RNA sequence: AAACCGGUUGAUCCUGCCGGACCCGACCGCUAUCGGGGUAGGGCUAAGCCAUGCGAGUCGCGCGCCCGGGGGCGCCCGGGAGCGGCGCACGGCUCAGUAACACGUGCCUAACCUAACCUCGGGAGGGGGACACCCCCGGGAAACUGGGGUCAAUCCCCCAUAGGGGAAGGGCGCUGGAAGGCCCCUUCCCCGAAAGGGCUGGCGGCCGAUCCGCCGCCAGUCGCCCGAGGGUGGGGGCACGGCCCAUCAGGUAGUUGGCGGGUUAAAGGCCCGCCAAGCCGAAGACGGGUAGGGGCGGUGAGAGCCGCGAGCCCCGAGAUGGGCACUGAGACAAGGGCCCAGGCCCUACGGGGUGCAGCAGGCGCGAAUACUCCGCAAUGCGGGCAACCGCGACGGGGCUACCCCGAGUGCCGGGCGAAGAGCCCGGCUUUUGCCCGGUCUAAAAAGCCGGGAGAAUAAGCGGGGGGCAAGUCUGGUGUCAGCCGCCGCGGUAAUACCAGCUCCGCGAGUGGUCGGGGUGUUUACUGGGCUUAAAGCGCCCGUAGCCGGCCCGGCAAGUCGCUCCUGAAAUCCCCGGGCUCAA
């Protein structure tokens, strides 16, 4: 399967003009292709390790990349929002988090904070055993007994501990927490929110936030609750 | 003449090089030659020359002024597997050539059989 | 279902009756000044005397919020490459600009106005075959249109 | 630059056409130095026929065998023919079919499938078999292919359990806007997994130099099976939008719907059994014609007109015409299969291949067209743990008046010449052309830097009666020849023809014929006209349509304002920056 340069989604950081005519596709992993970037694209421009693909591809079979506490050696895996991002040989940890500028960024965070990711609850299945699955924005699940999985609804943030498989911490989505815009114009928006249009669909709700007294709106689809007034993990 | 100056240096551990970058200022000269930046960086830095790879050698229009991207390897086997073929058979001198030479006949070989 | 291709950027320039008297004669005045080559030359600085003229009219036509932004950067840029001399004036001063001011800054101009060379002809074979240094760079198209800036770097070898 | 100018008259004001001037596209003529940037080139012509070559492989970390070198612990390495896994449904080409759910925008699948991959939960027990390479023989022109023997698997098969499907009854519970869904309970029927395989290290045991392994365990790593979700790809559905013709007015009979079924991964007259007469149409059915749709592109000051809507990107369809299937997650498959039609090719006459709308290339047609070149280095993809391999995709150059950009074909002074061209003299420079070195490039080439000689190597095309800039100068012809987009010349004194001289426009270009736009308020929404110039039906009743009095209250459909999700990228406008400026 190919991927041709114009049909490259618009953000990622690579001139649309010059260079050839194809571009690296990731391989369906645990993403989505409009909002995933390759691992060989941020070895090669974010990172500016590798001049070359062949070189890209060199750093990534060595195993020197660590995407959340699994080394992968594909240089086409995805990668995407709060994914945590750890280079072995340097020490290096960032966590892709949302940008004003370029929609989606290589942050780097404390090494305390590494093994934790936010995962926003996508929704939930009853499976065998009437177990509860929970299934997260990047496509990540987590099988919970049904009491427990009662009281986390769909738009909950949740902590989760990737060395433990755990949740950490619950952030129900209820008005007046700190959200951060994770998709659409108003993204890398941090602000309270504050105010909700209810429609008939709920993932389509119409939702205020606000920084003092900056004030963006977009639906409750897009956007991913971060806390209260203290942000839980870096994420700027 | 030729004034020499390390421009930058971008420490890799990743690659296991540190590629510098070098500004050659050579008024009413000729471009220097690849061996002689390599020559420069090796006593500027202290390595030998084998453990230096000069990419390529840029020169401005109307002025005797370059570029050159140089990639300085702590350990030359490993520089050998990283490399491009043609990049050791501009710097290594002979060894490259054969390297080279060598990948040839293993292209020769695989082409006929698949004939 | 097209595909995109280059235009001629002298066209805006281009007169569309070429057989008018008056109009030869004040063309032919201007190659013979500035030392042109031909007429694509001459209608290459009024395309550009056409941009400087027509962008000021649009900002003049619109609204008094939506021309803040762009008024004074315009004047400002406008000021730093040579064609004006106050960055400062009102914008309706700048429809009046006058092709001479953008052939003035011409790089064969400037080595004849520089006292640089004996004539303009002179100075257009300076800089073609590569006498005439900007900045310390050898600059050989003597149609490049120096900014204020680069002005008193203009050397001969 | 929101532009006019020529021509119907004895003269005049109109109407109204036709011409000139401009841009772009195709073809062609004369001429042609250099460089830079660019996704230019059998499209506008036959989806016409094709010689030849190249155009998808990879993995020994799934498997046994063979060969060569090396070494003793248990093997190391290289190679061969193969089995096997994954891929070859991506990529490349072209524009016949198509006026259609094809395409575009906005939504759905609560009516669906999906190998590779990601996450969570669980599993990997028992037992068998065959076929290649090879060996002994072949058959056949070749294509291909037969028999016996023989070693394996991550090859194939069985058994168990998990799991799965159906029908039926119940439910707290989940998702979700809404359950024919998920989860739990009960009954029966039915189907029904797995490779603990490879590698590494450690331990121990069996075994033997005719072995160089096998077994148990542990850890690491790459894998295998099931349930759920995601991801990707795909099947299907909906609302709306985009050609011409009435010298095409009625069309439809599985046609329109209902009920019950079959089939499908899945809804559906998709198909079938029954029932009804419905369905479409002048708000234009039906029929005919033309055309792949879009992003977009040319032109104009704009509204707009046109498609050069060829090249680049997205979707569609096709692979000589027409059909039908295998395998597979996916094809009814451009370099796989089978049949018919229509060709062609080799043959030992018994057979066997093949269709370039792949990259070069040939013939043909036509007004009209490139190399049977180089590399997998860049950008990617398939395969592999990796290393790396392969790729006519892609990149590189060649040819080609493809588009755009920057330059040269000298500069200074002097005399003759006319203030011109040109000639000569004196001084200067080397862009450029030539030679060389470094740099660049996969390697070349070109570029760039530097060096040598040297003014030395480099200008055409169309025009001079008006439009329209340029000769009432001269020779020749004498309404002949010739010119002429229009007006108009030439029949002896031609500023219009053939020539000389001279001048004009543009210039590495400049012309000819076409097509589009402007021209053109000659298509008129902005913005025309209809007494007499073309143009009011001979008159009237009226259907659709369009247009419609006043006041009060309600809604908020149109409409207006803000915001959000969108309207791919490229293209367009503005701003900043980087190539010497420029492109
Ligand atoms: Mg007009
Ligand atoms: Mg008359
Ligand atoms: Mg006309
Ligand atoms: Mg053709
Ligand atoms: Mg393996
Ligand atoms: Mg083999
Ligand atoms: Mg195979
Ligand atoms: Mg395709
Ligand atoms: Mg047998
Ligand atoms: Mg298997
Ligand atoms: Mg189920
Ligand atoms: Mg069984
Ligand atoms: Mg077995
Ligand atoms: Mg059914
Ligand atoms: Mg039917
Ligand atoms: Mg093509
Ligand atoms: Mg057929
Ligand atoms: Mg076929
Ligand atoms: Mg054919
Ligand atoms: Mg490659
Ligand atoms: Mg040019
Ligand atoms: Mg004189
Ligand atoms: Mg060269
Ligand atoms: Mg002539
Ligand atoms: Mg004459
Ligand atoms: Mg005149
Ligand atoms: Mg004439
Ligand atoms: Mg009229
Ligand atoms: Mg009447
Ligand atoms: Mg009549
Ligand atoms: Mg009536
Ligand atoms: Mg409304």
């Amino acid at each position: 399967v190919h991927l041709r340069k114009s049909l490259a989604p618009y953000w990622w950081p690579i001139p649309r003009k010059a260079g050839g005519v194809w571009a690296v596709r990731p391989s369906t992993g645990p993403h989505s292709l409009e909002y995933s970037l390759p691992l060989a694209v941020v070895v090669r421009d974010v990172l500016r390790y590798a001049k070359t693909l062949r070189e890209a591809r060199y750093i990534i079979s060595r195993g020197y990349i660590k995407v959340d506490g699994v080394v992968r050696k594909d240089y086409k895996f995805p990668i995407g929002l709060m994914d945590v991002v750890e280079i072995v040989p340097t020490g290096e940890i960032y966590r892709v988090v949302p940008d004003e500028a370029k929609y989606y960024d290589l942050k780097p965070i404390p090494s305390s904070e590494a093994a934790l990711k936010p995962l926003r609850v996508e929704g939930k299945t009853a499976v065998s055993g009437g177990r509860i699955q929970l299934h997260f924005h990047d496509g990540r699940n987590l099988i919970l007994p049904p009491d427990v999985g009662r009281q986390i609804k769909t738009f909950d943030t949740v902590v989760y501990d990737l060395e433990n498989k755990a949740i950490k911490t619950h952030l129900p989505l209820r008005l007046g927490q700190l959200a951060v815009v994770t998709h659409g114009g108003n993204i890398g928006f941090v602000g309270q929110f504050f105010e909700v249009v209810w429609t008939l669909k709920r993932r389509q709700s119409v939702v205020a936030l606000r920084k003092g007294e900056e004030v963006r709106r977009t639906i409750l689809d897009y956007i991913m609750v971060i806390g209260t007034e203290a942000p839980v993990v870096k994420i700027s | 003449e030729a004034q020499f100056n390390i421009l930058s240096l971008r420490e890799n551990k990743l690659l296991g090089r540190k590629e510098v970058l070098v500004e050659i200022l050579h008024r009413k000269s000729s471009t220097p030659t690849r061996q002689s930046v390599r020559e420069w960086l090796a006593k500027q830095l202290g390595v030998e020359v084998d453990k230096i790879f000069v990419r390529k050698i840029k020169t401005e229009y109307g002025i005797g002024k370059s570029k050159a991207e140089v990639h300085v390897y702590t350990d030359g086997a490993l520089a050998r597997v990283i490399e491009p073929l043609y990049i050791l058979a501009r710097n290594l001198g002979e060894e490259g050539k054969k390297l080279l030479e060598e990948a040839r006949k293993r292209r020769n070989e695989r082409r006929e059989k698949r004939r | 279902g097209g595909l995109k291709k280059p235009k001629k950027k002298y066209l805006a320039g281009k007169p569309k009756k070429i057989w008018n008297k008056q109009l030869l004669l004040e063309e032919l005045q201007l190659m013979g000044e500035y030392g042109l080559r031909n007429k694509k030359e001459l209608w290459l600085a009024r395309a550009r005397l056409k941009w400087i003229v027509r962008r000021a009219r649009a900002l003049l036509s619109m609204t008094a919020e939506e021309r803040a932004p762009l008024e004074v950067p315009f004047k400002e840029k406008l000021y730093k490459m040579g064609f004006i001399e106050d960055p400062n004036v009102p914008l309706d001063r700048i429809l009046s600009l006058d092709v001479r001011a953008i052939l003035e800054r011409r790089l064969q101009t400037l080595v004849f106005r520089m006292g640089l060379a004996k004539s303009i002809h002179h100075a257009r074979q300076l800089v073609v075959h590569g006498h005439v240094l900007v900045a310390g760079r050898r600059v050989t198209s003597p149609g490049f249109l120096v900014p204020r800036e680069l002005e008193d770097k203009i050397t001969i070898e």
